[PDB]
């Protein structure tokens, strides 16, 4: 065919951009499922021992 | 426990709940004690620490004044509470009626608040047992019961009991619904038994 050098881009909106970026970060969470979890186990006991609680008190008050 | 002026006679609901440090065994926190008694420069410094972790207690621990739901003798006094724990009922001097004085039922008598066989949802009679039902549903119901009894046989079918556990809003608004909004003048509370006399 003749030559054409216009190219009209493929709308990507705002939320469809939104959405790419948050699954972008959910892959990661899912990569890393296994870290998280055992940094919540770990956050876990700092709050059953007397730890996060202390924490929460020191910078309340 | 009232009136001691230091732990030497507390309430056991205090006991571990307090502190940040004082849930630690007794078997670990015995030597912490003996530990920090040797190193000790002064008493002063320690007096710190403690009063920096005190000041940090205001962060759990809620202090709320309230008024004996049980007699007559209206003491007045701070319910201690971590989270929905009752720690201790601590009198205050202040208190019209009974100053620092309470008896076992307003002192320690509070264990009802909590208990497991508290109503947390509205039952609506099913048949032979209780159908725990949403709010709007036993409202409704009220709602459409109570209209029908007085179109069908008058204002005067329907009676209304207050109590005198509830507050005094509580009572006023019971009278406001049997006369005000129902049409009737058939209300009373547990005087009635009592002091009617
Ligand atoms: C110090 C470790 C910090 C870890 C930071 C974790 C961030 C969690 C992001 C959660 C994203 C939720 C995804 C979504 O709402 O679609
Ligand atoms: C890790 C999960 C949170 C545990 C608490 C860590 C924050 C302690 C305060 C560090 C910040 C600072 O004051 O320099
Ligand atoms: C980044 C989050 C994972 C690292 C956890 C930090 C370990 C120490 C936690 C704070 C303990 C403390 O301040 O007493
Ligand atoms: S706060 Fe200190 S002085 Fe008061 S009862 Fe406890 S150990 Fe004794
Ligand atoms: S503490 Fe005892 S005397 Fe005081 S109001 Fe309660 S039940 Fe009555
Ligand atoms: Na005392």
């Amino acid at each position: 065919a003749k030559a054409i050098k216009r190219i009209q881009k493929i709308e990507v909106t705002e939320e469809d951009q939104r959405k790419r970026d948050l699954r972008e970060i959910e892959d990661a969470l899912i990569d890393h499922k296994e870290a998280i979890l055992e940094t919540l186990h770990m956050l876990g006991h700092m709050n059953e021992r007397g730890v996060l609680p202390l924490l929460r008190g020191l910078f309340g008050q | 426990s009232t009136v001691c002026p230091c732990n030497a006679m507390m309430e056991k609901g205090m006991e571990g709940e307090a502190g940040y440090l004082t849930g630690i065994n007794n078997e670990t926190l015995r030597p912490m004690i003996e530990i920090t008694k040797g190193v000790e420069t002064g008493y002063g410094s320690i007096l710190a620490i403690s009063d920096m972790e005190s000041a940090m207690r205001d962060e759990r621990i809620k202090k709320t004044k309230t008024v004996c739901t049980y007699c007559g003798v209206g003491c007045s006094f701070d319910v201690w509470t971590k989270g929905r724990d009752i720690l201790k009922v601590e009198p205050q001097e202040e208190a019209p009626a009974n100053g620092i004085s309470t008896c076992v039922k307003g002192k320690f008598g509070w264990d009802f608040v909590n208990s497991e066989e508290r109503l947390t949802k509205p039952l609506i009679r099913e048949g032979d047992h209780f159908r725990e039902a949403e709010w709007e549903e036993a409202l409704l119901l009220i709602a459409s019961k109570f209209t029908e009894l007085k179109e069908a046989f008058g204002p005067d079918s329907l009676a209304f009991i207050t109590s005198s556990k509830c507050t005094n809003e509580e009572s006023y608004l019971m009278q406001k619904l049997a006369r005000g909004v129902i049409g009737t003048n058939n209300v009373d509370n547990c005087s009635r038994y009592c002091q009617s006399p």
